[PDB]
């Protein structure tokens, strides 16, 4: 497979 | 003219089936804005990208942009409230949410319709006059502190972080982005830092107009719109800020050609390659990463993973590029291990490196780049609708990178063909520039080093230059061809005419012994779409341990061996998902309807014959065995919902049970269980989207012949299909389960108050109730409190039974956690009395919105009507059913029934509780609780509880 980690507020 | 506008236009290029309508715009002060007019929408929506990040981050305060996002919400100047924010996107049918990449901060919310200009006043403030109250910011340090936690002991970030701290040591790459309790609140004071300046500084210096976009979406015209934004936006002050950019790549020279043994948290087997490669976002029109990610991530015949899966080295391959920052990326081919996959990974490599001379012997090709430029033509003119929350949020980002036309069009269709950008990023995967990551078990007690942030053990090799000499100097290997004509391209998009006995609801149209069949053809989306949902009902898929464990080893080798064929299917929008349930089997067919019935007659024929290899099976079971026992490493709430989920449901078999019966699953017995499993069953499928009666009556019919013909299936009997019942709890009951994390060190627990079955009554109450205490609850068990990064309130609907959940992750004990929920509930009662009545009527309008809000794609309306059939209620109607009675409620008929369910005192209280513990373990408070009967023993205290009846469908 192509390709296709961010900080949240909340989950 | 207007002043406050830069520029407008020209024309937003669309889909040909997209009916909403747009206008881009550059405001004075150089925000630019896209305007999205939906005037059928139930829910407008706003979203704002800063095109600062955490590479912005101060040296010396870690994961600041990262806390100021967190800050924003908690007040502004002209909204002093620290949760009004929050509170009037709750009372008004709305949910909002944010996050901090590299080099994006991106905020976005949803709203009821009506509610636009009122939810995007506060918002704008954000931007304007944030407050950094000091007294918010000692508490919500603690959200963020918790929020990293939870990531310490996930894998994922570990390695995440981990590649940041093995390039150039203070490229802005290197940064720790998310920051902790400790660089957000201790050092800073240890080194005098006020933390509500540094805060205002770089709110001041970075948030400025020149870096930001806006995207709103409303029922409103467009040039209501422009009006909104131009109010409200014109006062962003543009204080020219240079836009960074990173040109030196974070990978020099003294750290490639290297190699890192990782030890990780769970068992697991990966190898990781990757390839430092320039910045190719400024060729998007043609884009050549994209070009060879589909060519050596492929997986169809003759590809790299399938001849890595074939000598039993591999089972999955990832592959191409992958985004760093404005001036350099990545280009990755990521794999997971064999057990001699891991012993084997120098010739694995060097497999990678004869399939890239094979790219390499035979040049570029044109007809491939066609391929993928009419899949995303394809994919854009039919492109289902995004919901405008995640739509907004995501053209607000991308709207830094292309033109205002081209937004919508510019990450899906190609324009030019460049064989030299395919040919240089191509020169550029040799093996003298290669970095190579292995992640095993094994290395654990042989690591040397300790990364700083997550604490991941490791070690760092200088790859041998005879093995960079062996890689450099790869023959052409023979069983390396590129793919072939993809031959499940959609041609036939034609939308069939609505049929005269059409209905607006899935209707019955077959009801044998053998299937019962749920049909409805699209009445509102009209793409070339279906979806084909079935539901497999068999006694043998979970008898026992051995069963479900069978059931899943057959259905995971059924799609390994599938997987060659299926992924050309994928490539042109025809995905299938096939996964083993507790009643039995569950396929799903979505996608173009074109190829649709070819694909699933390809399936349940390779189901009904299916050919074991053995050393598959060696392999898939091995991965299972490691699947169950990595379950010890994931996060304590989640834990808790697995423990609650056994105590609750009738039959439940326990992943330390699926182990035991998993030693003794030979290859004669899984080949004996095929047949047995598909002696007899019932088929209750639900046929949606652009196909007719008749085609849905003969798929479905299709679907029998074949399992009637190779493994000569005839019907199952009534009583047999059957479904698990829900524990009854005794009134004026406690029950607590205690279990303990040995990986992560926060407590996980969830507090489950069961109400009586789902009734169209009994349902709004319970959903009434969790509207109104939703914001609070979040507001005081985090925002206040900061008890937890994870805190959710809610109901939970299992097995026709509903309740009241809650669910807290935190450092603190969960008999603490207990306490301080039963002292919210106290302080919500007494806040239902003293709430004015028309502020009651606003939180049932708000549920009433998020009841009525209609699906927007078709896959979105096929889940709703699939639930009312698993469910086994049928109750299609339910939305307009529920929500009439909903505005019939009073605000003391919801005050009786939380004094009659879930109050303290409660006459009927049922409650459960699950502990997980941690690894190594003024305010308003709590009413004295009853001693709670523990729970030793899960089956045994099932065993003396009564069973719920089942919900009487229609
Ligand atoms: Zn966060």
């Amino acid at each position: 497979a192509p390709m296709g980690f961010q900080t949240k507020r909340s989950k | 003219n207007n002043p406050a506008i830069k520029r407008i236009g020209n024309h937003i290029t669309k889909s040909p089936e997209d009916k909403r309508e747009y206008r881009g715009l550059e405001l004075a002060n150089g925000i630019k804005v896209l305007l999205i007019s939906d005037p059928t929408t139930d829910k407008s929506s706003a979203a704002l990208d800063v095109h600062i990040g955490s590479l912005s981050d101060p040296p010396n305060i870690a994961g600041l942009s990262h806390f100021l996002q967190h800050m924003l919400f908690l007040g502004t100047k002209k909204y002093p409230k620290e949760n009004e924010y929050s509170q009037f996107l709750s009372e008004h049918a709305g949910s909002s949410n944010a996050f901090t990449s590299g080099e994006h901060t991106n905020y976005y919310f949803d709203v009821s319709h009506e509610h636009l200009e009122g939810a995007l006043d506060r918002f704008a403030q954000f931007f304007l006059s944030p407050l950094f109250d000091e007294s918010a910011k000692d508490r919500e340090v603690n959200a963020v502190d918790s929020e990293h936690e939870k990531n310490v002991m996930n894998d994922a970030w570990r390695l995440f972080q981990l590649e940041k701290a093995t390039g150039n040591p203070k490229h802005p790459f290197s940064k720790f982005g998310t920051g902790n309790k400790y660089t957000l609140e201790t050092r800073p004071n240890q080194e005098g830092i006020d933390v509500r300046q540094e805060l205002l500084k770089f709110h001041s210096a970075y948030y400025s107009s020149n870096l930001m976009a806006v995207v709103v979406l409303g029922r409103e015209s467009l040039d209501d719109l422009t009006n909104l934004v131009v109010k409200l936006f014109s006062e962003v002050e543009n204080k020219n800020v240079p836009l960074p950019e990173f040109p030196e790549h974070p990978f020099q020279e003294e750290h490639l050609k290297q190699l890192y043994k990782i030890v990780p948290i769970k068992d697991i087997r990966n190898l990781y390659v990757t390839f430092p490669i320039p910045d190719l976002q400024k060729y998007y029109k043609s884009n050549p990463g994209h070009y060879l990610g589909h060519l050596i991530g492929h997986e169809g015949p003759g590809s790299l993973l399938s001849e890595l899966k074939s000598k039993g080295w591999v089972n999955t391959l990832v592959g191409g590029q992958k985004e760093g920052a404005r001036g350099f990326m990545f280009f990755i081919i990521n794999v997971d291990l064999t057990e001699e996959g891991l012993l084997h990974v120098e010739d694995i490599i060097l497999h990678m490196f004869q399939y890239i001379q094979k790219l390499r012997a035979e040049g570029p090709q044109e007809w491939v780049f066609q391929e993928l430029k009419d899949l995303n033509a394809v994919a854009f003119r039919f492109k289902d609708k995004e919901r405008p929350r995640g739509y907004t949020s995501k053209i607000a980002g991308i709207l830094h990178y292309y033109p205002l036309e081209e937004v919508l069009t510019a990450e899906y269709l190609l324009e030019e063909f460049r064989p030299d950008l395919i040919e240089m990023v191509l020169d550029k995967l040799r093996p003298e520039n290669v970095r190579v990551a292995i992640v095993s078990k094994s290395f654990e007690g042989k690591t040397d080093r300790t990364e700083e942030w997550y604490g991941t053990q490791y070690k760092q090799e200088a790859i041998p230059d005879e093995v960079i000499k062996k890689w450099q100097n790869a023959d052409l290997n023979g069983k390396f061809k590129l793919p072939t004509k993809n031959e499940f391209i959609p041609t036939n998009f034609e939308i069939l005419p609505l049929e005269k006995e059409a209905t607006p609801y899935p209707a019955l149209i077959k009801d044998t012994a053998m299937s019962k069949l749920w049909f409805k053809q699209d009445d509102k989306f009209f793409l070339p779409k279906a979806n084909l949902n079935f539901e497999f009902f068999s006694p043998f898929a979970y008898v026992d341990p051995l069963h479900s464990n069978m059931a899943y080893l057959y259905l995971e080798l059924l799609k390994d061996s599938l997987n060659e064929y299926a992924y050309a299917a994928e490539l042109a929008g025809l995905s299938y998902d096939l996964q083993n349930t507790i009643y039995g089997m569950y396929l799903s067919v979505k996608g173009y309807n074109d190829k649709q019935p070819i694909l699933l007659k390809k399936i349940i024929e390779k189901m009904a014959t299916f050919e074991i290899d053995e050393k598959r099976f060696e392999i898939i079971k091995e991965a299972y065995m490691r699947s169950l026992n990595n379950f010890r490493a994931e996060q304590p709430h989640q834990h808790a919902m697995y423990y609650l989920r056994l105590l609750m449901t009738e039959v439940a078999w326990t992943k330390d049970e699926l182990k035991e019966a998993l030693d003794d699953v030979t290859l004669p017995r899984l080949k004996a269980f095929i047949p047995q499993l598909l002696s007899r069953l019932h088929i209750e499928a639900l046929l949606h989207g652009n196909i007719t009666k008749q085609a849905a009556l003969g798929i479905m019919q299709m679907v029998e012949d074949t399992l009637i013909e190779h493994a000569h299936t005839k019907p199952l009997l009534p009583s047999q299909l059957v479904r698990y019942r829900e524990v009854q709890l005794p009134d004026r009951g406690w029950f607590v389960y205690q279990q303990r994390n040995e990986v992560h060190n926060n407590s996980g627990i969830e507090i489950y108050y069961q109400t009586d079955m789902q009734s169209t009554s009994e349902n709004m109450f319970l959903e009434l109730f969790a509207q109104i205490i939703s914001e609070p609850a979040f507001n005081t068990l985090r925002t206040k409190e900061q008890l937890g990064y994870i805190v959710f309130s809610g109901p939970r609907r299992a097995n026709g039974i509903q309740g009241l959940r809650f669910i807290i992750q935190s450092e603190k004990p969960p008999h603490y956690l207990e306490s301080r929920v039963e002292a919210f509930l106290i302080t919500m009662e007494k806040s239902i009395e003293d709430m004015t009545e028309e502020a009651f009527q606003k939180h049932i309008q708000a549920l009433a919105i998020r009841r009525l809000d209609k699906p927007k794609k078709l896959s979105a309306e096929s889940a709703k009507y699939w639930g009312e059939i698993i469910s086994q209620q049928y109750n299609f109607d339910r939305d307009n059913t529920e929500v009439a009675y909903l505005k019939t409620l009073t605000k003391e008929d919801i005050i009786k029934f939380y004094k009659e369910m879930l109050a303290v005192d409660a006459p009927r209280r049922h409650k459960v509780s699950v502990h997980v513990l941690a690894r190594e373990m003024n305010l308003s408070q709590a009413p004295a609780l009853p001693q709670p009967e523990v729970i030793q023993n899960m089956t045994e205290f099932k065993r003396g509880l009564p069973l719920f009846p089942l919900v009487k469908p229609h």
